[PDB]
């Protein structure tokens, strides 16, 4: 992969259907598989990485097999150029560093699908002057996902408008905390 | 949401768009010049030149934007029409909300 | 309601609009010339020039207007599409009903 | 179904249409050059030239077509919008299905 | 903390609302935070430790923020002096020691919230001559909790009456086993 | 245990009722206990191993206590002679070996109870020329289970008919993949 | 649950409470002496001294406790009243159940 | 039904009870003297002596009795509270109805 | 709403009431001294002196007030009971809300 | 599912079973020889020797199997009866499906 | 419908069948001799020889046929069992109705 | 309820019945020897001798009885089938319950 790859995402309600979908995608184009895991309860999550047009060919083949219209497909997305801050949180598990400033605010968001979470965070990092500190996907959870950003008060205000626009009806909760106490950083 | 109207000259169309942007009621506008309109006046069929304007905004801003356009339009009975799309790129909806 | 179609020349587009106005089936028409169309013929991709026509009328007149357009159009399979707006200036709806 | 987007030049618009036709995801495309766009950058109002593209396809092909456009578009956040017509000539719907 | 601290408990249905509630509590009084974790499915659990009146001031501030009446608050409790046997099971994970006597009976209980479980066990240890051997809170479970006590047959009978009184409608199951086999101790 | 033991399986909806059932079974006959664990959400799973008639005596006592008819018992089964390939996957956690041939097909199945999964796999291994590669029971899942087999194309076709017969209404999904890509083996 | 009644002397009130405790029908009792009662006898208004008793127990014991009080009370028509609280400290409910 | 209120002196409490008995609005009353009340006046915490009165009547007499108490009470904003019991000795309910 | 509890001495009862008033969680309190309590300890029946406290507040303040009382009460398992009245003088409810 | 019928001789019963097995419509058959049948012919009661056949198959194969038996049976009106069991060993149902 | 029972000897089984045929309550009967029965008598396990009888009739005749069998059976507590088939050859159902 | 299975020899069938009677899981059993079975092995049709066993019990004993039979049967995949009768002599149901 080059410095800047593209990412495709598919979410399905059956582990067996997921295995079939992943096989078709990998035969259509030279992409690399990141995730094919079962998801609570009895669901599946597939992530693909590669060149933009190669990822597009793979997703076209997957959408045919998945039965788009039969109720087996929950959500999907394609991101043409993934933001550099997001890649470390996806390849491995990361943690929260000490927060140098005490004057920054934070924002916490909860959404109903993995596709909504990744796309919303990517757009907010692109348009506003903020930083990403944690991202937690569904693990025995049941589809819920969440992430956290930090910045100055008026910048965090702008990012909130963008997040509401991207998520739409998939947004569950959103809160802004001014001047958080230290322990919240450490407990994170 | 998409809002459409027409004006007699290109200059008048640009002036409407600038006023709506300064009040933060829309995100962007597209202007199409040099079209032909055909209709009936005094029982006679005539034709004349017009310009079209298209405006892009959020659903919750629609009543405010339509009210402002009615107040500043140059024609005595302005045609104003609203269309609701069935789908859109989610990243673009984020940009539109950020700008307004 | 809004009805859209395309024709090969500007002259043919004006003729369709005049016929519909004389029968009192529409209130006005807008004509957009000199566009480019791309499609496939005989397994080959080709391009050519076209003109677009847009017509404005009342909802209860739609079946009559579509039937008349099909009878006089120059192409063997004419594309005709209908769009329903979600909102409009009430004074303009009054003018449209008065004219038809 | 109708899909709309814009690009900075006429050449880029034609390239998008050709790629979609070769993959049999659409039936035809219309291109409208030399328009003006007005919007805000860095707290300032500016204007520039753009080209519009309109694409015609079947309802069951929409998710595939939108995904492919996002992958090849030249702008960082491309505007892509979908409109669903309320009626159409049945013979034309037959031709569209035959071509895709 | 002194030899004998107090404990406060709050249970919420949203991880983002939980972060906001914990921030208000820690700003109101000098208490120490034990748990702020998401709970299956998409819930949150907060535990506070400190002096009795300090814990009271913290819980007052938390109840205002939590929206007591809006359906975001599931349950809560305050325990003025936590029993010495309970503290090891909360600070760390513990296990079941070999059971010296073979003549003792056991009792097993299942309840619907964490607040009910801690309060019921505290009262039973206070009033009856029994011993605590295991306590298991909700981890990917969905709110269910359980615990186990051991003692002589008539003492276990008295403890059962107290547990029913504390739990009320939050009690799901309760069983008494006379002369349990060895493997149940080892498997525990 | 001899070379060839028998296996009994019981699935219950309450952890406390499960402890009572296991105690009665172990007092009735000299069998060995494999599993007595809580199951998502708040359920329990018991597995017994031993001689065929000894296992039968234990299951008879368990069925009396479990309240067969009161809605506490979800499913059960007895297998008189467990297939040799199945035993390693039950005693410990196993993994997928490299797949020597590239010409073999695979089949993936999903069922609603643990009893259905074990019985269906046992019969398929008995009647058809196939091999077992993975078996995954419910862990925080909620009852769903799955397994995977590999063989030649027409042999896999015969095994599918047997699986449908055993599972009945408990079958959720079933897929056959011809010539799977390499990464599916490695990701497994 | 809370049960209330009155008696003419303090000695009689204590005797009722002791009998109910020995039969394990209540958990505890509170006694309030030296009050004044006002009512009408033979068309005349008179006043006299009384003592009040309050008893605390579980809801499932109420019918048994009321029956026993009626049998041993000194007045020909004893006033006995039951009140159901809307909330209570859960630890105290545990103690009450343990004692009865 | 049970009605409760408080007064500054014992004499005032007896006067209220006698008036209600003469109008046949209640059956009997109990008086509890020499209690302490704590509250805030002018941002300061103070304490003073009070007397409590409890009245027993039928459910259908409650609106009349509350209205009369409000008219004759000595305090500018009198506290008056009504409690509904969940059960009672049936013979005592007969006596209460006979007296009112 | 009405909240009731008991303490061993009169001094302890006054201290609880003052703390609740300073935090603006209640509007006023009434204290009843020198009562007798009867219960069972170690299989034996004993009696001792107690004091009762009654507190008046609004329904939305109940969870906060009960939590604070539990933290400062002198007994290891304090009895705390809540009663909901069926009716009250509307002017008095106004005063209670004004004070808290 | 279980299907039952009778024939006059043992040889005829075996021939029916073999034909059904070759067409893969059943999994196995059981044959019971040398029974006695009693019935009425021409207003007279008579008795004769018969053989019984029982066949085991899957529920979805029943209409095909009954149709084939009717075509090859030796009697002019053959008795054919179908019984549906309420339960069965799940491993045996797997074997039956594997064989057909 | 199918009715089943057993008798100690072959002669007794034939006698039951003949009586039912003369009263026109059944259409035909099948007799299976020389079986073995195992059961418990006086806390001891014993075995003996038996004969089985199967009878075929219509659903509306079942209560009459069962009543008659109970009256003439040789055992003190006769086992009589009824089974309802899920399907049958329609021509055979016609013959059964014709015979009864 | 009725349970049916088959075994290769008469001796094995009697042994199964005796074990079930000693555990009080059934009331009685009937054994039918010397039948013929026809089925397919290795793509070939073969025939062999078998014995049938029928067992009579109560509905609430069925899961226990089926489990025990599976543990002691001599074949690797034993056929076990359960049938539910629609009616029975009430006196016989009394005897069956008395024996188990």
């Amino acid at each position: 992969d080059p410095e800047r790859p593209a990412l495709g995402i598919l979410e399905l309600s059956s582990y067996a259907r997921g295995v079939k979908v992943a096989d078709a995608a990998l035969k259509a184009a030279p992409v690399k598989l990141l995730k094919c895991e079962p998801v609570e309860p009895g669901r599946a999550l597939i992530m693909l990485l590669g060149e933009p047009e190669d990822v597009a060919k793979a997703m076209i083949a997957a959408l045919d097999v998945a039965g788009l219209g039969s109720g087996n497909l929950i959500d999907y997305a394609l991101i043409p150029e993934i933001h550099p801050q997001l890649l470390p949180f996806l390849k491995e598990y990361k943690k929260s560093e000490p927060i140098k400033d005490p004057n920054k605010a934070i924002i916490v968001a909860e959404v109903s699908t993995v596709a909504a979470a990744i796309e919303a965070a990517d757009v907010a990092l692109r348009l506003a002057n903020v930083e990403l500190t944690s991202m937690r996907l569904a693990e025995h959870i049941g589809g819920r996902a969440s992430f956290t950003l930090i910045g100055d008060k008026e910048d965090v205000e702008k990012a909130a408008r963008a997040i509401r626009g991207v998520a739409g009806e998939r947004l569950l909760d959103l809160e802004i905390i001014e001047k958080p106490v230290e322990a919240l950083i450490g407990n994170e | 949401a998409i809002i459409e109207t027409t004006t007699p000259t290109e200059e008048e169309a640009k002036a409407i768009a600038k006023k709506l942007l300064e009040n933060r009621l829309i995100a962007e506008a597209i202007i199409t010049p040099a079209l032909t309109k055909i209709y009936r006046e005094n029982g006679e069929i005539k034709s004349e030149t017009v310009t079209r304007v298209t405006l892009y905004t959020e659903e919750e801003n629609v009543p405010k934007a339509v009210t402002y356009i009615k107040a500043i339009h140059p024609d005595p009975i302005p045609p104003i029409i609203v269309i609701t799309p069935t789908d859109a790129n989610p990243a673009y909806k984020g940009w539109v909300a950020f700008e307004t």
